[PDB]
């Protein structure tokens, strides 16, 4: 266990007094002029560097005056307080500065601190900075954590002006990984590229070195003669060098090109009864059900989010607390598409149950899902910002709804409920009345495609269908799904190749669940048969199943083992 | 930076260990040579320091302790060799000190024994484990213990020096403390018993 705590915490208090009080000081520490009275003992109980310094014999034993060079008065101070009272004010600038003297201190304790606020802080803005941050000083956990986001995010941004400055080591580690994501092997070549042709000559050495790591398929095309423009002159020793070495180092494709369009499924039905729920996937071109890990903690009753950088988020949902138990939580999580693994971030303000995930402008928005408030405002409304990983409240809708979904069109947001929609502008934080349904149908789910917006289904479901248009500003009738009749077909709409298709699940009676999907022809107002599901991969779902369209790497996910 | 920068380093760091060494360590800055060993091991050239360490330490000690050893093989040998471990001791100590920041990064990821094990070793492979002082060691601990056992009293806190010292040199356990004392001192123990015991059943009784 621990010792006597009321004790702890009167001596703890009255060293704090013995230092604002300046009393009981032996040692003082001289930094740029700035007088620092203190204690050999509280110096002691943080940094690892004064037990070298005054238990080691040296002059500095007996000399009462130590003037400690290549250090910050801010940073010694926070650290002295942090020593004597335990309060680490750690904000979003001063970090850099503090993880430096805390290595050079070798103050244990607060850099596990601070790289426990650098492993959350890590985002896109900062990753070429950490990187260069972790590579220098050893922080291997934090140097892996960040090079394992640092490497989806350098294939997505590729123009930060600190990817120029960096170590020849740091360079080839990343480009030889297989862990990079790029549509295509070209990328990361002119990215390469860039980077020689940013210096001088210094980036000769290394160019017989970068290109080593790099495929052979571009290593004879292209930007092979634009290096000898950039040669130096009358250099002998590179031309024919790269001329003759192109021979080994085994052209095989990267991971970044494994990604597919792909229909993720959550809360589907859960093949072994031990568990309640599990999460699966079907791939359309592979006609394979891969499998995918469990929502954190069992998160029930959640949503699901694919922003334009495809990239999956979760937010709401609830745990069954520790028969019926349930407790609402606003915990979120990230997926990671490579390591199959759900890294948890900034929770939300209010909890939510069955929220809609909708993101616009780099800005996830999640609008209303069962607040716990219930309040005038019972609506909840709230966006989360991706570069500052924190929850902004926007304005909020006129009507109160439930059971109501959520799209994105021309940049703003578009939410429908039973029978009455709001569009809400980002640039002025207002909502203005839309068109009017004129069927009440809810429980249902509309995917947007280019500048409309298709309602499919509505209350089980039905075929019902209702186009609205965005230009138009009307609600209009396309057709019905042909569907077989004494039947409770389960529609979901999403946008695939380009085109809007159907995934809807039936039931006959006395029969099993089929699984079919349909491409819905925009001009011909008609779902055609675009492919059949056979039941020989994919099992039942259940019902309370979301779907949603995204890519992700059959490599780094496993085949779900499962009779058909 | 360049190979120039980093050589003068290592070698002002070099001459700073060898006068530490030299019982010199009164007018010599601590800060100036944590700073060096920062920028040394920051450029990730920490095996060219721990090398140049191993060198400089058993070049020191080849030269200075085994030939002060050898030197005084009759007068003191005991009291010198304590004497020349406490100095080793206590010149380790300022030389771990530095180094032991350099083993933070060197050690948990280059998966290698600390610089204060590193001393231990080596003198125990150049000084303890020498073809001539382990044996001249040996014989002159046993002639001691053995004339303490004939009745006459001798010096008795050194020999609690040397097995201690010993035992810290073991630097794991008991391995190399056990088999080195022990191991001739048992042979003695049992023949000057065995001889013992005989003795004592012909000129006395049971009684």
């Amino acid at each position: 266990r621990q010792i006597n705590t009321e004790y702890a915490v009167s001596l703890l208090e009255q060293l704090k007094l013995f230092y604002e009080q300046q009393l009981f000081t032996d040692i003082v520490l001289i930094v740029e002029g700035t007088e620092f009275p203190c204690h050999k003992m509280v110096l002691a109980t943080c940094s690892s560097y004064f037990r070298a310094m005054f238990m080691s014999g040296l002059s500095e034993s007996k000399q009462t005056h130590v003037h400690l060079r290549n250090v910050d008065a801010a940073t010694l101070q926070i650290i002295i307080t942090y020593a004597y009272t335990g309060n680490l004010a750690m904000n979003d600038s001063t970090v850099e500065q503090l993880y430096e003297t805390a290595c050079f201190l070798q103050v244990e304790d607060v850099l596990q601190r601070c790289r426990e606020y650098l492993i959350k802080k890590i985002n896109a803005e900062n990753c070429v900075r950490l990187l260069s941050f972790a590579d220098l000083f050893s922080c291997e956990e934090l140097k892996q954590s960040a090079k394992r986001m640092v490497e989806h995010k350098f294939t997505a941004v590729y123009h930060q002006d600190a990817f120029m400055q960096l170590s020849h080591d740091l360079l080839i580690d990343i480009l030889s990984s297989d862990n990079l994501n790029v549509e295509k092997e070209e990328t990361v070549r002119e990215a390469a590229m860039l980077w020689l042709e940013y210096n001088t000559e210094s980036r000769s050495q290394y160019l017989s070195s970068v290109l080593s790591q790099i495929r052979i398929d571009a290593l004879s095309e292209v930007t092979q003669r634009a290096w000898f423009q950039g040669l130096p002159p009358n250099d002998k020793s590179v031309v024919v060098q790269g001329l003759y070495k192109d021979m080994p180092k085994f052209f095989k494709p990267r991971l970044g090109m494994t990604k597919e369009e792909m229909m993720i499924f959550i809360e589907a039905s859960s093949e072994n009864p031990c568990s309640l729920y599990s999460s699966v996937c079907y791939s359309p071109q592979a006609e394979k059900v891969y499998k995918l890990c469990s929502p954190p903690a069992d998160l029930h009753k959640v949503g699901t989010v694919v922003t334009p950088d495809n990239d999956i988020y979760i937010a709401g949902g609830q745990v069954p607390l520790k028969q019926t138990a349930f407790r609402t939580v606003n915990c979120f999580y990230w997926f990671d598409a490579q390591q199959n693994t759900w890294f948890p971030k900034t929770p939300m303000l209010f909890v939510r149950i069955k929220p809609s995930l909708v993101c616009c402008e780099g800005y996830i928005y999640a609008i209303g899902g069962d607040s716990v408030g219930g309040e005038l405002n019972r609506r909840t409304v709230e966006r989360y910002d991706t570069e500052k990983d924190e929850w902004t409240m926007v304005s909020p809708l006129p009507c109160a709804w439930q059971w109501s979904a959520a799209v994105v069109v021309h940049d703003c947001i578009y939410v429908m409920t039973l029978n009455l929609m709001y569009c809400y502008f980002p640039r002025s934080d207002s909502w203005v009345e839309m068109a009017m349904r004129q069927t009440s149908r809810s429980f249902a789910s509309a995917a947007a495609f280019g500048d409309k917006i298709f309602y499919i289904g509505g209350l089980g479901s039905s075929v019902t269908v209702e186009i609205y248009d965005v230009n138009k500003n009307e609600w209009k009738m396309a057709a019905n799904i042909p569907a077989k009749r004494y039947s409770d077909p389960c529609v979901r709409a999403v946008v695939i190749s380009n085109s809007l298709c159907v995934f809807m699940r039936e039931t006959h009676l006395n029969e099993r669940a089929k699984y079919v999907t349909y491409q819905y022809d925009l001009e011909l107002d008609r779902w055609s048969l675009r492919q059949h599901i056979s039941e020989r991969v994919l099992w039942d779902l259940g019902r309370d199943f979301r779907c949603t369209v995204g890519k992700l790497y059959p490599s780094c996910l496993e085949e779900s083992p499962w009779k058909p | 930076m360049d190979e120039k920068y980093v050589n003068s380093i290592w070698d002002l760091l070099k001459n700073a260990i060898q006068e530490i060494q030299r019982k010199n360590n009164s007018g010599l800055s601590f800060e100036e040579l944590y700073r060096n060993a920062y920028t040394m091991v920051l450029h990730k050239h920490g095996e060219k320091l721990y090398t140049g360490l191993r060198e400089v330490v058993t070049e020191h000690l080849i030269n200075k302790v085994r030939e002060d050893v050898l030197n005084s093989l009759n007068n003191n040998f005991l009291q010198t060799l304590n004497q020349a471990w406490n100095d080793h001791q206590t010149a380790m100590v300022m030389i771990r000190d530095i180094l032991m920041y350099m083993d933070r990064v060197y050690v948990q990821q280059n998966n290698v024994e600390n610089v204060y094990n590193l001393g231990l070793i080596i003198f125990r492979d150049q000084v303890v484990r020498y073809g001539c002082i382990r044996d001249h060691l040996r014989q002159t601990l046993l002639d001691m213990i053995a004339r303490e056992r004939k009745g006459e009293v001798v010096d008795r806190g050194a020999i609690r020096n040397a097995c201690q010292m010993l035992m810290i040199l073991g630097l794991e356990g008991r391995s190399v403390y056990e088999e080195d004392f022990e191991a001739p001192f048992l042979e003695m123990s049992a023949e000057f018993f065995q001889m013992e015991s005989q003795k004592f059943l012909a000129e006395n009784s049971a009684s």
